[PDB]
C-alpha cells in the first residue's frame, strides 16, 4: 500500500494523510521505526491510528505505512512447547536480543524460519486437492503435525517435493493456478475456522477428579466456569487437570496472571512425568503469558489467540483442552480500550458488548467432524475471579448462562484441610441427562441411581447438619447418627483426592463406581442392623470401615479382586454382630 | 438482613444512574465546543 | 536558541503557538516573558497547524504580543549516578538543599521497558522491619509489592519514617559474604505539607539513616506535573542501583492518593471525559506502571521492593484507588482506629491482614522453623479472645469456663506487649521470644496447630 | 517572603473545652469547621473571634449573612478584649461581602484578607484569619468557569479547585520574618457541604492539607446540645508536639489526664453498639457505670453554652480541674462497685450534681470550690 | 409475520412461543446505544417499552374470521427482581402472567410454579 | 373561556366504598391513579366509567391494550344507562389510541378528549373525563424534545412536564358558562410508575 | 436564630430561654425512650423511662394541638410549666433553682 504522512500527534491517537484506500481495521506501522497501530476511522482521506506502544517522541511528517492483513497468527509446525505474548510474540527469541527489557519495536517471527522438518508427501501431481485436505506430514517432536490445505483455496495439483528435509520457507506444493502452498498460513483471530457440521454431546470429558467426574460432569465440548478465591488451592487442581486430562494437547492463556507458571510448569512436569511418556508435559503446551504493564490490545488478542491456535489444533484432528484464565482481568481491558473510544456505559461501567463478546469466545467450543472427514473437539475452562468474590457482576452474570457445568472452588473448605475444595452445595452441572446413555452402555446399568443416591444421602446430611452443632452430636436418634456418620465417610474416603500421591491421582471411572457400590452396600447392611436394634457402637467400631477407608489408596490393577473380597467381607461381618 | 440488604441495592443504582446523565451532557459539550472551535479561525 | 514566537491563544493552563511543526510531541518547553522571567512547559496535542503546550506552574503576566517558546529536551530524562546517595531532591530533579549539582554517567528516560515475564524469578528470601507484627504475622519478603491502607487521622509519616530508618536484611541466617550486600531506600513522598517536610528532614538527619537514603520531596503546593513525574524518577533511581550495583532497595510511596487526584485534575484540564466515579478509564494502567517496575530477575543479585502508603479515602474499601491497589498488589496492612484512640503505637490491626508471599519466606534456612505455625496459633489465639470479650461484656464472668478466662487474659495481654512497642528495633528473635511467651500462657493441648517436636524445645 | 518557617509549639487557646483539651491547634495551624446548615459554624467563629488568645483579628465573610455581618459591627465596640482593657473593635479588620453583592469579589476578598493577615504578620503581632464559608469561593469559580465555556471536573468544580485551596491554606503559620521578629497565620475555614456529605470535592479536598478537623454533626444539634462537635470524627495533629508546653504551663499530668478521658469515651463507644443492640439493662454492673460515666462526662464537661454569664471562657486549669473530679469519681465508683454496693445508689449519690453543676463557677473562687468537691467526694464515696 | 398470516388467511389456530426476550432486550439496547440517542433507565433505552408493545401486541382474534393467534412469551427475571425494567414493562404490556417459583425448585417439585404471585 | 369558576360543594358518587366514604372527591375536582402494574387501576377506571353519576363520560386512552377498549366497546351496548334507561354507550366517547399505533398521537389524543369535555360542559352538563397513563404522554413528549435534540431534565424528560401537566389539570373545575347554567369537569388520571 | 436577641429578660420573661432548652431535651428523650420500646417491649421499662414516654405524649397531645385559637405567650408558658412539673424536680439540669422554686 502506499505510504501516508502523520499529520497529528494525541496521545496513543494518530491521523494518517494521504491514505485514499486503506481498509478498516488494518496493522499498519506508523513512524520512523515501526509502532504497529489499527485503524479504526476513515474520513475523507485521513485514517485514525491507534497506537499499541508509547508514541511519545514522534514528530508530524513521518511515514506511516500500510499491510492490508488484518492481525492474523502464523499456524503451522513449531508451536509446540513455546511462550508467546498477547500478539503471538516469541519471549525467548526476544530475551536474545534486548537484554531483559521489552524495547520498543522489535519485529520477530513466530514461527522460526531457520529450522528444518522432515517432509513426507502425502499426494502425487494431477490430483485433486480442496480445503482442509491434507499434503503431508512432518513429525514434531512428540507426535506425527499434519499439515493442511489453507481453507477457501483449491485447484489440482501440479508439483510435489521428494521427501526429505524443507524448511517452512520452501513451497513444498504447486497448483494448477501457480499458486504456492508453503508449510503454514495466516488466519485473522476475529473469523472462526470452518467445518463440515457441528455435532451433540455424547461423550464425558474424563478429568480424573472424582468429584468433577461423577457429580458434576462435562461433555467433551463443554463450558466449564471455576472462580477462585485467594488461598483455595486453584493452581494445583489447574495443573492436575492439564496432567491427567484426556486431551491430547493443552493451550493455557493468562491475561494478568503471574510469571510464576513458568517456573513451575516448565521444571516441575519436565523432570517429574507427562503420564503417557514420562517426558516434559511441555511437550504438549502452548503457554501464552501477559502481565499487567502491557498493552492493552495485547490482552484482548491474548485470549482471541489462543481460541483460535486451539481451533487449527483441532482441525488437525486432534482433542484440545483450553484453560482461560481470568476473563476479569480481560473484561477490565475491554472497559478500558472502550473508555478510550468515548462510549456511553452501561451497569457497571462495561460497554453494552461483554456479553456479545464473552459468547462469542464461548462459542468457539464443542465436539466437531472437520473439513476433512475426523473427529475434533475443543473444551474450556474459563476462571472467573470477581474483584470482591460475589457472583452478580456483570461478567459472571453472563458466564453463568453462557456456561454449562460451575465449580465452585470455596476458602473454608480448604481451612478445614479438604482438598480440593470445591462445595458441592453451590456447584451444578447439566450435562449429566444427555450423558446417561454413555454412562449405560460403558460403565454399569445402575450408575445413574447410584449417582443420585449418593447425592440425596449428601444433602439429607446437610440438611440434618443444619442443627447438630447445637446440641452435639449425641443426643440424636440412632438413625440420625448413622447418616451423619455415612455421610462423613463418603465425603472423606470418596469426595477428597490427595493430588500429590502416587497410585491415588486418576481414579477411573470402574473405581469410582466400586468405591460408591461399597458405601451403599455398607449403609445398607448398616441400616438393616439398626432396624432391629443393634448399638451405634459396634457399627462404628467394625472394621469394615477402615477396609473401605483404605480403599482408594490402592493401585488400579489389583481393584478388581479388591472390590469383591470387600464386599464379600463387608456382608459377611455385618450379620455376626 | 434482607431489607437492609434491598435498601443497599436500590440507592446503589440511584447512585449509579446519576453519573450516564453527567457522562451524556459532557459528551454534549464536548460536541458542541468541537463545533464551535472549528469556525475559530480568526475574527 | 530564542525562537518559536508567535502564539495565538492563552487561557488557564493551555496555550496555543502558531506554526511550529519541527517540536515532538511530550517535549519539554520553556517560555520566556517579555520580563525575563521563565517558566516551564510539555508540549502535547501537536498537528500541523498549531501545537497545544501546558505550563507548569502559572500564567500571569503572558501577553500574546511578548512572548516566545523554546525546546529543551525532546523526552523527560534524570541524571543518575552513585554520588546521589546522601542527597535530597524534588519532583522535577533539581536538588532542595545546599550540596552542588553532581555530575551524572547516563541519563535515563524516567519511563517505559517492562520487564519480561520469561526473565524473572520467584521471589524467596525475607526482610526485617522491627516491628513484630509485620514480621510475625505479615512477613515482608524481597520482590513483594505491600501496601499499608493508612486512614484519615492515623499516623502514616511516623510509620513510615520509623520503617526507613530501621529496616535491614539479615544474611546472618542464610549464610554468604557479609559486606557483599548493601541496603538502601528510595523514600518519595507526594503531596506532603509543611511540617510534614521537616519533620521528615529531622527524622532523617536524627539518626542518621540519610547515609543511604535518597528523597524526593514534593510539597504539596507545587503543580501538578511534577507530582505526577516525582514516582517516575524514584523508581527510576531505584532500579538503576539495584539492576546496576547489586544492591536492595527498599522503595516507599507516599499518599498516592494525591497522585491519583492529580492524575485526574489533569486528564481532566487536557479534555478525557472521565470514565468511573470521575476518576479517568486508564488509571489501572497508570498504576499498574508504577506497582510493577519492582521485582526480582535471574542472573541479577539485586531486587526492588515496594511499600506504596495510601489512605482509603472515606474510611472505605470500594472506592476505586484501594481497589485497584489491592487488585494489582499482592497483600494489605491495615491500621486501626480503635488501637489508636485506645493508646497503641504502632497500631496494626492483625486479623484483616494478610500477606500473599509469606509462605515463600519463612522456614528451615531462611527464619526459622516454628515461624508458620506460631503465626497460625497467634492468630487464632487472638480471634478467640477478641469474640468473647464482647460475650463477656453481655453475660458477665459468672458464667465462662476456665479456658475462655485464660483466652480474654491472652487477647488482653497480646494486645498490651505485642503490639504497643514504641521507638524499639525488635529482632526477629526477639519478636519470636515474645510471641512463645505470650503463647506460654495457654495450656499444652489447646495448641492445636503446632507440633511437639516444637513445643519442647520451646514454652 | 520570609526568611525561614519555624516548627509550631504553643497552642491557640480558643475558650471551648472541647476545642482545646481534645483537638487543640498549635500557633501557626489550620483547621476547618464543616456541617449542614443549622450547626453552628458563626457561632464557633464569633467565640473564636472575641475570645481568642491573638493579638489581631481579620473576620473574612465570603457569602454570608448582612445580619450575621451586621451583629459584629454594632456589638464589638461593647466588649472589652482580654488582653489590654481597650473595646474589641480596635484588634478587627472584618472585610463583608455578602450574599447579593457581585459574584467575584469572592475570591478577590479572599485574597484581600490573607494579605492583609501577611502584611500584619510580617510586622511581628500574632494574627488570626478566620474565612466563612470557603465553598461559596468553589461555586463563583464554577459560575465563571460555566462562563468560560470549558471542561468541568466532578460536580462542575473546574479542574483547578485543588491547586487554589492548598496555595491558600499554605501561606499559614509561625515564620521569622525578614527583620528577626516573629508571627503567626492561624487560619479556621468553615465548609459548607451541599447536603451534609463529607464526599464533595471541597469537603474532600481540604483535608489532607489541614491539621484539626471538627466535623460538626445535625443530630447533636437538633437535640439542642451546644456545641455539636462529633467525638469520633474529628482528629488533630497537633497534640504531640503540645506536650511540652502542657507540662510547663498547666500541669504535669495533663497528658495522662487527656489520654484516660480519650480512652473512657472511646472505649464507651464500643459498649454502646451493644446498648443498642440488646438494651441497656441486660449488661453487667460495670458496663452500666461506664456508660454511665460516659454519659456524665458528655453533658458536664463537653458541653458549653455560647451565653452564660461565666460558662462562655473556661480556661486551662478549670478544664484541667474538672477532668480530674471526674477521673477520680470514677476511680472510687469502679471500686465501691468491686465492693458491691448498687449502681443505683452510686448515682443517687449527690456527688453527681456537685460535678455536673460545677461548671457554671467563675474563675475566681474556683481553687477553693474544686479543693471542697474534690474532698468530698473522697469522703463520700468510702462513707457508704 | 408467519404466525399472522397462516392464521388470519389459511384459518389455523397458531400458537407462537419466544424464549429469552431478555436478549432482544440485550441486542436491542447494544444495537441503539450506537447512535447516541439518550439511555432511559439503567442502559435500555427510552423507547423500549414501545417496541415491546410493537410486537406483542400483533396477537389477537378477529371478528369474522376464525382464526387465533396466542403467545407465551418466556422470560428471566435478571436477577430475581420484579422491578428490572425488561419484567416491569412486559406486565404493563401483556395481561396476565405466570411466575416460576425458586422455592419450589428446591425441594425437587416440577413444574416449579408458586400460584401466589401468578394470575390470568 | 367562562364566566367564573365555583366552588365544588357536590360529592362525585362512584359507587366504590372506599373513594366513597374515605376519601371523597367533590364534582369539580380532580384525582390520581398511581401503581404499580397487575394491581387493577383499569378495572377500577372502567368501573368510574360504568357506573358513576355523570351526564357523559369521555373516556380517553393513550398507551393502554387495545383489548380494554375492545372489552368496553362489546360490552357497553348491552347494560342500562343508571339516570334514564337506555343503553350505556348512549353517553360515552371514549376515544382510542392504542400502543401499537404512532405517538404523537398520544398527546394529540389528550388534548382532543380535554376540549370535548370543556364543550360538553359549555352545553350545561356535568361531564367526567377519565384519562389514561399520562405517563405514557410524558414518554411522548421525551421522544420529541430527545428529536430536537435539546438538553434534558432529571431522567430525561424535558424541564417543561411540570408545565404541561399543570395546565391540563388546571382546565378543570365547576363553572358557570356563558349561559348562565352550571357545569363541571370532573377528571381522573392515572400513573403508572 | 435571630430569636436569642429578641426574647429574654426585659422583653418578654426572664425564663423563656430555660424553658425552650428543657423541653428540647425532654422531648429527644421521650423520642429516643420510642425506639427503646420498639426493641423492647412497654412492661421491661425502668420507672422513669416511662415518666419520659408520657411527656413525650402530652407534649404531642396538648402543647401542640392547638386547633384554631389565638393563645398568649403567657397562657403558653403557663402550659409549658404544667407539662414541666410532670417530670421530678432536680432531673431538670437547664433551669436555675430560682425559676425551679418560683414556678412549678
Ligand atoms: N455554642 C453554642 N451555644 C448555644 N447555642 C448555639 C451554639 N452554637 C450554635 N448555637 C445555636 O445554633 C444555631 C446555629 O446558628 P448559625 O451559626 O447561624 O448556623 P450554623 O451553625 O449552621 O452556621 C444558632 O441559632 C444558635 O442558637
Amino acid at each position: 500500500m502506499i505510504q501516508g504522512v502523520i499529520q497529528k500527534i494525541a496521545g496513543p491517537a494518530v491521523i494518517a494523510k494521504g491514505m485514499l484506500g486503506a481498509r478498516m481495521y488494518d496493522i499498519c506501522k506508523v513512524g520512523e521505526e515501526g509502532l504497529v497501530g489499527e485503524i479504526i476511522r476513515l474520513d475523507g482521506d485521513t485514517a485514525f491510528v491507534q497506537v499499541y506502544e508509547d508514541t511519545s517522541g514522534l514528530k508530524v511528517g513521518e511515514p506511516v505505512v500500510s499491510t492490508g492483513l488484518p492481525l492474523a497468527v502464523e499456524l503451522g509446525p513449531g508451536m509446540l512447547n513455546g511462550i508467546y505474548d498477547g500478539i503471538q510474540r516469541p519471549l525467548e527469541r526476544i530475551r536474545e536480543k534486548t537484554g531483559i527489557y521489552i524495547t520498543r519495536g522489535v519485529v520477530v517471527h513466530a514461527l522460526d524460519r531457520e529450522k528444518k522438518w522432515a517432509w513426507t508427501p502425502m499426494v502425487k501431481p494431477g490430483d485433486e486437492v480442496r480445503g482442509g485436505m491434507v499434503l503431508g506430514t512432518v513429525p514434531e517432536f512428540g507426535f506425527t503435525h499434519k499439515i493442511l490445505v489453507p481453507p477457501d483455496v483449491r485447484g489440482r495439483v501440479k508439483e510435489v517435493k521428494p521427501a526429505g528435509e524443507y524448511t517452512v520457507e520452501e513451497p513444498v506444493v504447486v497448483l494448477e493456478d501457480g499458486t504456492e502452498l508453503k508449510m503454514y498460513h495466516t488466519w485473522p483471530v476475529r473469523r472462526a475456522r470452518p467445518v463440515q457440521r457441528k455435532l451433540d454431546p455424547n461423550t464425558p470429558f474424563l478429568t480424573g477428579m472424582r468429584i468433577l467426574d461423577v457429580l458434576f460432569p462435562v461433555a467433551m465440548g463443554g463450558t466449564a466456569a471455576i472462580p477462585g478465591p485467594f488461598g483455595s488451592g486453584k493452581t494445583v487442581t489447574q495443573q492436575s487437570l492439564a496432567k491427567w486430562s484426556n486431551a491430547d494437547v493443552v493451550v493455557y492463556v493468562g491475561c494478568g496472571e503471574r510469571g510464576n507458571e513458568m517456573t513451575d510448569v516448565l521444571v516441575e512436569f519436565p523432570e517429574l512425568t507427562d503420564p503417557k511418556t514420562g517426558g516434559p508435559l511441555m511437550h504438549r503446551t502452548v503457554l501464552i503469558a501477559n502481565t499487567s504493564n502491557m498493552p492493552v490490545a495485547a490482552r484482548e488478542a491474548s485470549i482471541y489467540v489462543g481460541v483460535t491456535i486451539a481451533e487449527y489444533f483441532r482441525d488437525q484432528g486432534f482433542s484440545v483442552a483450553l484453560m482461560a484464565d481470568s476473563t476479569s482481568r480481560w473484561a477490565e481491558a475491554l472497559r478500558e480500550i472502550s473508555s478510550r473510544l468515548e462510549e456511553m456505559p452501561a451497569e457497571e461501567g462495561y460497554p453494552p458488548y461483554l456479553a456479545a463478546r464473552l459468547a462469542a469466545f464461548y462459542e468457539r467450543a464443542g465436539k466437531v467432524i472437520t473439513l476433512g472427514g475426523e473427529e475434533g473437539a475443543v473444551t474450556i475452562v474459563g476462571a472467573v475471579s470477581p474483584p470482591g468474590g460475589d457472583m452478580s457482576e456483570p461478567v459472571t452474570q453472563s458466564t453463568l448462562r453462557i456456561v454449562g457445568a460451575f465449580w465452585r472452588l470455596d476458602a473454608s473448605l480448604a481451612f478445614r484441610r479438604h482438598f480440593p475444595a470445591i462445595n458441592w452445595n453451590g456447584s451444578y452441572s447439566l450435562f449429566t441427562s444427555a450423558l446417561d446413555p454413555w454412562y449405560r452402555e460403558n460403565v454399569a446399568e445402575d450408575y445413574p441411581e447410584l449417582r443420585d443416591a449418593i447425592s440425596e444421602l449428601l444433602q439429607r446430611e446437610a440438611g440434618l447438619q443444619e442443627i447438630v452443632q447445637l446440641v452435639g452430636p449425641d443426643a440424636l436418634q440412632d438413625a440420625e447418627r448413622l447418616v451423619i456418620e455415612v455421610g462423613r465417610i463418603i465425603r472423606e474416603d470418596f469426595l477428597q483426592q490427595n493430588a500429590y500421591h502416587e497410585v491415588d491421582a486418576y481414579c477411573s471411572m470402574k473405581k469410582a463406581y466400586g468405591i460408591m457400590k461399597m458405601i451403599l452396600a455398607f449403609y445398607k447392611e448398616a441400616e438393616a442392623a439398626i432396624k432391629r436394634g443393634v448399638s451405634i457402637d459396634e457399627i462404628l467400631q467394625l472394621p469394615v470401615l477402615e477396609r473401605i477407608g483404605r480403599a482408594r489408596y490402592v493401585s488400579e490393577e489389583e481393584f478388581p479382586a479388591y472390590f469383591e473380597e470387600a464386599m464379600k467381607e463387608i456382608q459377611g461381618a455385618f450379620k455376626a454382630l | 438482613i434482607p431489607g437492609i440488604r434491598a435498601q443497599i441495592r436500590f440507592i446503589q443504582q440511584v447512585l449509579e444512574q446519576r453519573e450516564r446523565e453527567d457522562t451524556f451532557r459532557l459528551k454534549r459539550i464536548k460536541g458542541k465546543i468541537e463545533a464551535r472551535e472549528a469556525e475559530e479561525e480568526g475574527g | 536558541k530564542k525562537e518559536y514566537t508567535g502564539i495565538t491563544y492563552i487561557s488557564g493552563p493551555l496555550l496555543f503557538v502558531e506554526n511550529a511543526k519541527d517540536l515532538a510531541y511530550g517535549a519539554i518547553v520553556d517560555i520566556k516573558d517579555g520580563t525575563g522571567r521563565v517558566r516551564g512547559g510539555q508540549v502535547i496535542e501537536v498537528s500541523e497547524e498549531y501545537a497545544v503546550i501546558q505550563v507548569f506552574e502559572e500564567t500571569t503576566g503572558l501577553d500574546l504580543a511578548t512572548t516566545s517558546v523554546s525546546l529543551v529536551e525532546d523526552v523527560a530524562r534524570l541524571g543518575v549516578s552513585k554520588e546521589m546517595l546522601g542527597r535530597r531532591f524534588n519532583g522535577i530533579g533539581k536538588p532542595i538543599d545546599g550540596l552542588p549539582p553532581i555530575t551524572p554517567e547516563k541519563r535515563l528516560p524516567i519511563t517505559g521497558l517492562p520487564l519480561n515475564p520469561v526473565a524473572r524469578r520467584k521471589p524467596e528470601q525475607f526482610i526485617q522491619t522491627g516491628i513484630s507484627t509485620i514480621d510475625v504475622m505479615n512477613t515482608l519478603v524481597r520482590g513483594q509489592k505491600l501496601p499499608i491502607f493508612s486512614g484519615s487521622g492515623l499516623p502514616a509519616n511516623e510509620i513510615a519514617a520509623q520503617i526507613a530508618r530501621q529496616a535491614t536484611v539479615r544474611p546472618d541466617l542464610s549464610g554468604e559474604g557479609e559486606k557483599e550486600e548493601p541496603f538502601a531506600v528510595v523514600f518519595a513522598a507526594m503531596g506532603i505539607t509543611q511540617r510534614e517536610l521537616s519533620y521528615f528532614i529531622q527524622e532523617f538527619e536524627r539518626t542518621g539513616a540519610l547515609s543511604r537514603s535518597v528523597l524526593f520531596l514534593n510539597k504539596a503546593d507545587d503543580p501538578t506535573i511534577e507530582r505526577i513525574l516525582t514516582p517516575r524518577m524514584a523508581l527510576t533511581v531505584a532500579e538503576y542501583l539495584a539492576f546496576e550495583h547489586d544492591y536492595h532497595v527498599l522503595v516507599i510511596l507516599t499518599d498516592m492518593t494525591n497522585y491519583c487526584e492529580a492524575l485526574r485534575e489533569i486528564g481532566a484540564a487536557r479534555e478525557e471525559i472521565p470514565g468511573r466515579r470521575g476518576y479517568p478509564g486508564y488509571m489501572y494502567t497508570d498504576l499498574a506502571t508504577i506497582y510493577e517496575r519492582a521485582g526480582v530477575v535471574e542472573g541479577k543479585k539485586g531486587s526492588v521492593t515496594q511499600i506504596p502508603i495510601l489512605s482509603m479515602p472515606d474510611d472505605d474499601r470500594t472506592h476505586p484507588i484501594p481497589d485497584l491497589t489491592g487488585y494489582i498488589t499482592e497483600g494489605q496492612i491495615q491500621l486501626s482506629r480503635e488501637l489508636h484512640r485506645k493508646g497503641i503505637y504502632p497500631p496494626i490491626d492483625p486479623l484483616p491482614s494478610l500477606s500473599r508471599l509469606m509462605n515463600n519466606g519463612v522456614g528451615k534456612g531462611k527464619t526459622r522453623e516454628d515461624h508458620k505455625q506460631v503465626s497460625d496459633q497467634l492468630y487464632s489465639a487472638y480471634a478467640n479472645g477478641v469474640d468473647i470479650r464482647k460475650l463477656v461484656a453481655i453475660i458477665g464472668e459468672d458464667a465462662l469456663t476456665e479456658n475462655d478466662r485464660r483466652y480474654l487474659q491472652f487477647a488482653d495481654a497480646f494486645e498490651r506487649f505485642f503490639i504497643n512497642q514504641g521507638q524499639q528495633n525488635r529482632s526477629i528473635e526477639e519478636s519470636l521470644q515474645i510471641a512463645w511467651a505470650l503463647l506460654s500462657m495457654l495450656p499444652q493441648g489447646e495448641l492445636k496447630r503446632i507440633s511437639k517436636d516444637h513445643i519442647g524445645k520451646y514454652y
